[PDB]
């Protein structure tokens, strides 16, 4: 999960261009919930 | 202990705070989704005016002149209703939701439906005791008609605040290229009328309010023999129903 | 029911741990639906298939109209972002869906 | 084993603690849609001052100095008081909900329960005030990031603006109200356990 | 690239490579699921 990724998608046919540059706006919030999860998770196993 | 204990002027007010909740979350909904303000330069067959500016120079005068420009009233006036029928509803029920006149109404719900079915003496002496549950309700009142007052009377002038039409003098120059721009609030007819709604009812609430002034301080309830809060408390169940007092008498009689 | 006896300490701790979790995979799901998007700019001067990246500012030219940016958007998005940060969500939902399911099998 | 056991503090924290739930939850919606950050460059009969941005550079614009440069309390905010109200309540419900305890309300285990969920309610009110206090002026309305993303859009040098500022400024401050309030109908609590 | 496509055009030919080119089993797949379960449903509970 990452904010900025490059993709090489490789369709220069259809726009003229070779790599692109994206920001995921949703990467740092679901890192966070990702976070919140595991550590439920942890607390799930350690009760089981 | 629901409803004997509703006078009829208070079923009034209940319904009326109702319809003034219902108002309050439409007015939180619509300007949570459909609140906004649309923005131009003010000066720059017949033709276009094009001011060059780009979608996001536009959103851009349209947050900076609504943030600013715009009253705090047509702002917060939804948020404004809310909390101020959230207080009357809270005052209100707070004569219930306390645990001291809870213990006493549901003795006096039990002894009343007991006195009913065909203690007296014992209730007498432990809830004669009182006359502060009368000023409780004198004071609930008084300070209902103390918000009807300072409500209408500082909203009969903040209601021809908010307006349509609105301008804004906002230093956005060297970022759009503009000084002075001409906006709208699309919602602002609506909300004219919204709140003239809300003044309607408001002052029908006050007006019973006023009303009950007159039966809480035509006659003297402190007597009737019984004892201030005992007369108060059966000058309710009287209100609610005639009969009931009738029935009522009987125990007391020796 | 009655069956609240037979319920030790932990189990109702799980139920409320999984109560959570089932809330945050609600929420983070209805989140990844009506908002999860890539914003992609092309990158003009290119060095071994990576971003270079190398009288006031004037701002680059891409010649790009709307659709063509929400195609590579799209595309972007359906093969370069890595599978967990998209169905992070819905293995959540599965994962609770099927604790509660052992956790209320005997019942 | 509901209604009864209830003391008038108990009843109006729960109130409390359910306006403030509410409160969080529309502060959630909001952040959820309509929780978005304009920007500008800075530096480029009156005319436009066009800087030839298509949308897609604005909106890369826009993301990247709401991720980079604002603060992580303007950002999280709602979600934070979420999740205090939620513990909140939970350590407050938690005198019934544990099966030991349930069980004997339905030893002294009982008291030194109560003891410890009052001191933990405590510690909450000290430590949100700590950072609620220092960290609400943080917020601003307008807001300059200075980002590395030139070369991409052409500037260096960005004005923004955050539209839910203004609200959540007349939000966290109303919210820290119902935190003082609380905080009192908590201590007075303390207080009959040590009075 | 460019191809002189005002927004609507876009849409437009969006809607007819929709409505044409894309198999139905990808346009209809949750209706078919729903029908289908309606109908276990039925076929569980149609004696009670």
């Amino acid at each position: 999960i990452k904010f900025d990724v490059d993709c090489t998608v490789d369709i220069e046919s259809l726009t003229g261009y070779r790599t692109y540059r994206c920001a995921h706006p949703l990467a740092t919030l679901f890192k966070i919930l990702a976070s919140f999860y595991i550590s439920l998770v942890i607390f799930y196993g350690l009760i089981c | 202990a629901f409803r004997v204990l509703k006078p009829w002027w208070d079923v009034f007010t209940d319904y009326l705070s109702v319809a003034m909740l219902m108002i309050g979350v439409f007015g939180c909904t619509l300007q949570v989704m459909q609140d906004k303000i649309i923005c131009l330069p003010k000066r720059v067959e017949m033709k276009g005016l094009k001011t060059d500016l780009d979608l996001q120079q536009y959103s851009f005068i349209n947050q900076m002149c609504y943030e600013r420009a715009l009253h705090w009233y047509a702002k917060y006036f939804p948020y404004l209703v809310l909390i101020h029928t959230l207080v009357f509803m809270l005052c209100s029920n707070f004569w219930f939701k306390f645990p001291g006149s809870s213990s006493k109404i549901e003795h006096f719900i039990s002894i009343l439906g007991k006195c009913f079915d065909s203690k007296v003496k014992k209730f007498r002496l432990h809830v004669e005791e009182g006359d502060i549950l009368y000023a409780m309700y004198v004071r609930q009142t008084v300070l209902k008609v103390i918000k009807f007052l300072i409500i209408i009377a500082y909203n009969s002038a903040l209601v021809s605040k908010v307006q349509f039409t609105v301008d804004c003098n906002v230093d956005i120059q060297d970022m759009t290229g503009y000084k002075n721009f001409s906006c709208n609030h699309t919602m602002a007819h609506l909300f004219s009328k919204l709140s003239f709604c809300y003044l309607c009812f408001v002052s029908i609430y006050g007006l019973t309010c006023l009303y009950t002034l007159y039966w809480l301080f035509y006659r003297s309830l402190r007597e009737y023999d019984v004892k201030n809060d005992f007369a108060f408390m059966l000058h309710m169940i009287d209100q609610y129903d005639p009969l009931y007092s009738k029935r009522f008498a009987v125990f007391l009689s020796e | 029911p009655a069956y609240r006896i037979l319920k030790p300490w932990w189990d109702v701790f799980t139920d409320y741990i999984s109560i959570v979790m089932l809330m945050i995979a609600v929420f983070g799901g209805t989140l990844q639906v009506t908002q999860d998007k890539m914003i992609c700019l092309p990158c003009k001067w290119v060095t071994k298939d990576s971003c270079n990246d190398s009288t006031g500012p004037t701002g680059i030219k891409y010649d790009l109209d709307r659709h063509q940016y929400n195609y590579v958007d799209a595309v972007c998005y359906e093969n370069r972002l890595h599978w967990f940060a998209k169905y992070f969500p819905y293995l959540v939902l599965l994962h609770t869906l099927i604790f509660l399911a052992c956790s209320n099998f005997w019942f």
